[PDB]
């Protein structure tokens, strides 16, 4: 994250930290005791599907203060529609090998139904998005969890103020072109999180852009709103043998 | 009232059924007021709720 600030530590308590062989691959969301979303460009280079971790109640990488839950990931489950090496359907449904435990530093992020986000939450300006990614475009990453406010745009807006990959309607831009303030390699898979009524909602998973706080570009984020009901559907159905899944979408 | 404005005035979730009717709903771990509109948590870690925020206005 660029220009954000630390997130107090508990404030973003369905940030999940995902790792393989120990190191830093990427963020999630974590939506139920067992089911986190991430994102589906996170898996391209997995060689051993088997060494994959999920830390829950993260913050400070660099300590171990004892609200951190790790939970092996059973099942990375990607929409067939994903391509390898490209930007579009950037979604990923990963099944925990046990529950995480509820507590004030673990908590799920409502996954919204599709009319009440498309209708509602589709419209409110600002957004958080968080994650131990990188600081400064070409910089380090953080160690401790940072968090960011992101207004979204129109994809309209998007392209007009924009100056490469199409914006397309499994996407949308949120951000500023200013070279201030965005998300950042590190970060992808990681939370675009909207309040409603008391409540806040997953709306978008950080995905990608052109570098990062790139001025004349804005930060792209699948839009999670077109996977309620693929996502709704295999939190329903029986693991299958094999961590990787190639799920049909729709 | 219709879902596609103000949400319907319901707080979470909202239907739109056959003539004038509308029905707001919550979810899993919360429940519907008799307002017909508010949720409320039935469980100690409702989704999307943060505990320290939740405990420091309590
Ligand atoms: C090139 S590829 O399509 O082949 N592929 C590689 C792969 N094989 O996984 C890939 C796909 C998606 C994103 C990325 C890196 C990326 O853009 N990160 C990022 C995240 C958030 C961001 N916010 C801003 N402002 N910029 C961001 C950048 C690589
Ligand atoms: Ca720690
Ligand atoms: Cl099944
Ligand atoms: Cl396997």
């Amino acid at each position: 994250i660029v220009g954000g600030k630390v997130c107090p530590k508990g404030e973003c308590p369905w940030q999940v930290l995902l790792l393989v062989n120990g190191a830093q691959l990427c963020g999630g969301t974590l939506i139920n005791t067992i089911w986190v979303v991430s994102a589906a460009h996170c898996f391209d280079k997995i060689k051993n599907w088997r060494n994959l971790i999920a830390v829950l109640g993260e913050h400070d990488l660099s300590e171990h203060d004892g609200d951190e839950q790790s939970r092996r990931v059973a099942q990375v489950i990607i929409p067939s529609t994903y391509v390898p090496g490209t930007t579009n359907h950037d979604i990923a449904l990963l099944r925990l090998h046990q529950p995480v435990v509820l507590t004030d530093h673990v908590v799920p992020l409502c996954l919204p139904e599709r009319t009440f986000s498309e209708r509602t939450l589709a419209f409110v300006r600002f957004s958080l998005v968080s994650g131990w990614g990188q600081l400064l475009d070409r910089g380090a990453t953080a160690l401790e969890l940072m968090v960011l406010n992101v207004p979204r745009l129109m994809t309209q807006d998007c392209l007009q103020q924009s100056r490469s990959p199409n914006i397309t309607e499994y996407m949308f831009c949120a951000g500023y072109s200013d070279g201030s303030k965005d998300s950042c390699k590190g970060d992808s898979g990681g939370p675009h999180a909207t309040h409603y009524r008391g409540t806040w909602y997953l709306t978008g998973i950080v995905s990608w852009g052109q570098g990062c706080a790139t001025v004349g570009h804005f930060g792209v984020y699948t839009r999670v709103s077109q996977y309620i009901e693929w996502l709704q559907k295999l939190m329903r159905s029986e693991p299958r043998p094999g961590v990787l899944l190639r799920a049909p979408f729709p | 009232l219709i879902c596609v404005n103000e949400n319907g005035g319901c707080e979470q979730y909202c239907s739109d059924h056959t003539g004038t009717k509308r029905s707001c709903r919550c979810h899993e771990g919360y429940s519907l007021l008799a307002d017909g509109v508010s949720c409320t948590p039935t469980v100690e870690y409702p989704c999307g709720k943060i505990p320290i925020l939740e405990k420091r206005n309590a």
